[PDB]
């Protein structure tokens, strides 16, 4: 009986920008609002108030109007999950189980896909604003000889910034769920055939079928948070060149901007994925011991 | 996504170092720290010469050393022997549980030495002919590199029917070795003067000769 | 531990092969990588058991399958609709750790299996006709002439070819054998033996073909 299914998330068909329910639903406005500190510091173009007030405020209300219009899709499987993942529930009814599990594929999927194709005007602006970063970084004196001094502040900066993420222990939380969820494959296994109990293994099967989900979810932003983590450690302690070239400082911020706002785009979800792997682990604890 | 991107041919002393790259994209390479090595030696399995990147597994010397900076992951050979000579790989971890390899980088050391080939040439034999058949039968052995190109002359006249060369193939003494035949008719084998089969190695062209 | 594939194989075209992959608790994932002559390696797909989810790359929609046995711990990867561009190497490598390798899964830094190579061809199993290519006296290269004999026209791979019944090994140098273009093989063995033994040593070449259940003694003799 969850009442939250915050953890779905779509990729596009060319796997490069990422959609979630929760705000600010893109990994590259938290880059956008990275950026309007990168112009805060050189003069050249420190008019940063037209980008934050029309363009990117516009993006966010546009993406968070467009998830609206798939709140009835929303809302059809959050009940269809009620009442599959509970025995009680599902038999109060009397449709198949067979027949439930083809509908939630089904349903899921037209809402997942109803997040991506409401948004394939936001993808496009979102490249709109990747060209107007590089065509407004243009503007600076510098060219062969830029430099790099703001970039190594910022690197300072990301330091702090993920020490206050525990990934020591969304480490140690992860691999205590996978280990409690395949030991609970394994028992429903060995007595789905010594108990005659179908519409509630069944339903316990039903759980764990969005269980192995989550945790593909939730592994990948703890894969793309180390490397935030372990790309920027290297910078600090790598090479620290005073000059470089336009085109390459265009290339030194669109990299770290990329990892910091994929960090806190990761921190987001995480925190996210944390009560929604509980959640469903709660529902295994009670209908295990309401199978004994 | 994408195969990975990698120079098909590494060259490096014995003493010195040698580096390869391996370019791809922000969903595989770029996008997780899960990139690995692998040298290979052909017809056995793969051996893992670098995890994560940057990790050494158990055994492997520490003169092996990756790394990677955005999205061109590079591994460093330091101190090459002559163990070193094989195909090395790079591979790394992809969106939705997909998993991505190189195009490979042949690495080769430069401590042999450089011999020409010694070519034999066998004409067709009595049994052969007996059965409306012919094949000049031309062996190619002792070059280093392998890299041979074989030319038949049909008396002085370039001939390019029947012709059916090997890839070259090292031997035990780790020279190369390489041959050529060349199908015939009774009645081609009995109208010309003499058949030639030129072997071009390194600019140097080594030519024997056949005749009824 | 350690991995065990089964033998080579030799199909034909358009037909169906499996191959195996025996192991030594069956929670990692067990993947399948091939290499084509001149090519490089190519994953293709993976196998939770414990999850029961299989995956599979993009080049290969519905060609491969790959099912698992958790009686006896083997991973099957079977081969449909099969082209003379599918011979290759095929190797099964399982990841390192147990779901617990971070978060690289598949990830192929694990044991890998010792090989299995499959040839697909559309030739039928031919035995050699094998020539004695007779010493030639005019060009005795300083007194070491050379004689051989010429395996033409066999398959499959490979040959067996010894000389004096495995007695004489000085000289002996068989070389790799020829893909015709009509799909079969063809190679050579050459024995540099002494000038003035040619006309007193008798020398046999023995080439066995199992597949065919061949064996073929050819004398090679000086030319008269």
């Amino acid at each position: 009986t969850t009442d939250n299914i915050d953890y779905f998330d779509i990729s596009d068909e060319s796997n490069y920008y990422l959609i979630s329910q929760l705000r600010p639903h893109f990994s590259n406005i938290y880059f956008f609002d990275e950026f309007k500190r990168y112009a805060s510091y050189h003069t050249e173009i420190k008019r940063y108030e037209d980008i934050h007030k029309t363009k990117v405020n516009s993006l966010l209300n546009e993406a968070s109007r467009a998830i609206g219009i798939c709140n009835r899709a929303k809302n059809t499987v959050k009940g269809l999950i009620n009442i599959l993942e509970n025995p009680q529930k599902f038999k109060t009814q009397r449709e198949s189980y067979d027949v439930k599990l083809r509908q939630y594929e089904e349903k899921k999927e037209a809402f997942r896909g109803c997040l991506l194709n409401k948004n394939r005007k936001n993808l496009d602006q979102i490249k709109k604003i990747n060209n107007e970063i590089r065509d407004l970084l243009e503007k600076l004196k510098c060219s062969q000889d830029c430099q790099t001094n703001v970039y190594f502040d910022m690197i300072k900066i990301y330091l702090v910034d993920f020490k206050k993420m525990p990934y020591e222990n969304y480490d140690t939380f992860i691999k205590q769920y996978k280990n409690s969820y395949l030991s609970g494959v394994d028992m429903i296994r060995k007595i789905e055939k010594q108990i005659d109990n179908p519409v509630t293994i069944n339903a316990i099967k039903f759980t764990q079928k969005e269980m192995g989900y989550i945790i593909d979810r939730f592994e990948y932003h703890l894969q793309k948070v180390k490397h935030s983590i372990d790309q920027v450690t290297a910078l600090s302690d790598g090479v620290k060149p005073k000059q470089v070239t336009k085109n390459r400082l265009k290339e030194y911020y669109f990299n770290i901007g990329n990892y910091y706002s994929i960090f806190k785009f990761g921190k987001d979800s995480l925190n996210m994925l944390n009560k929604a792997l509980i959640h469903k682990e709660k529902i295994v604890h009670n209908l295990l011991g309401e199978l004994f | 996504q994408s195969a990975l991107t990698q120079p098909p041919s590494t060259s490096g002393s014995p003493g010195q170092s040698v580096t390869i790259s391996c370019t791809g994209t922000g969903i595989d390479v770029g996008g997780f720290s899960y990139v690995s090595w692998f040298q290979y030696h052909p017809g056995k399995a793969p051996k893992l010469i670098i995890f994560e990147v940057t990790k050494r597994p158990s055994g492997v010397p520490d003169r092996f050393s990756g790394s990677k900076s955005g999205n061109t992951a590079s591994l460093t050979i330091s101190g090459l022997q002559a163990d070193d000579e094989a195909e090395y790989y790079c591979s790394s971890y992809a969106v939705n549980n997909n998993f991505v390899f190189g195009t490979g980088t042949k690495v080769t050391v430069l401590v042999s030495p450089r011999p020409t080939p010694l070519s034999l040439c066998s004409h067709p034999r009595s049994e052969e002919l007996q059965a409306n058949k012919a094949t000049l039968v031309c062996l190619i052995s002792d070059f280093y590199p392998g890299a041979v190109t074989v030319a038949w002359k049909a008396d002085s006249s370039p001939v390019k029917a029947g012709v059916e060369t090997t890839t070259p193939s090292k031997q035990s003494n780790n020279k190369y070795a390489a041959s050529s035949y060349l199908s015939l008719t009774p009645e081609q084998w009995k109208s010309h003067r003499s058949y030639s089969c030129q072997v071009t190695h390194e600019g140097s062209t080594v030519e024997k000769t056949v005749a009824p | 531990v350690q991995l065990v594939q089964s033998g080579a194989e030799v199909k034909k075209p358009g037909s169906s092969m499996k191959v195996s992959c025996k192991a030594s608790f069956n929670r990692y994932v067990f993947s399948w990588v091939r290499q084509a002559p001149g090519q490089g390696l190519e994953w293709m797909g993976g196998i939770l058991p414990i999850l029961e989810t299989t995956y599979y790359a993009k080049n290969f929609k519905g060609r491969v399958t790959i099912t698992a046995d958790e009686s006896t711990s083997t991973v099957y990867m079977e081969l449909s609709s099969l082209t003379s561009e599918d011979t290759a190497v095929y190797f099964c490598a399982r990841d390192e750790h147990d779901y617990v390798w971070g978060s690289y899964r598949p990830s192929l830094t694990g044991p890998w299996g010792q090989g299995t190579l499959v040839t697909v061809s559309s030739a039928s199993t031919k035995g050699p006709s094998v020539f004695p290519l007779a010493p030639s006296s005019k060009s005795t290269s300083g007194g070491t002439a050379a004689l051989g004999c010429l395996v033409k026209d066999y398959f499959p791979e490979p040959v067996t070819v010894s000389w004096n019944s495995g007695a004489l090994t000085s000289g002996v140098h068989t070389f790799p054998a020829v893909l015709q273009s009509s799909g079969l093989y063809s190679l050579s063995s050459v024995v540099t033996v002494p000038s003035s033994s040619l006309g007193t040593q008798t020398y046999i070449c023995n080439v066995n073909h199992k597949p065919s259940n061949t064996k073929v003694d050819k004398k090679v003799e000086p030319k008269s």
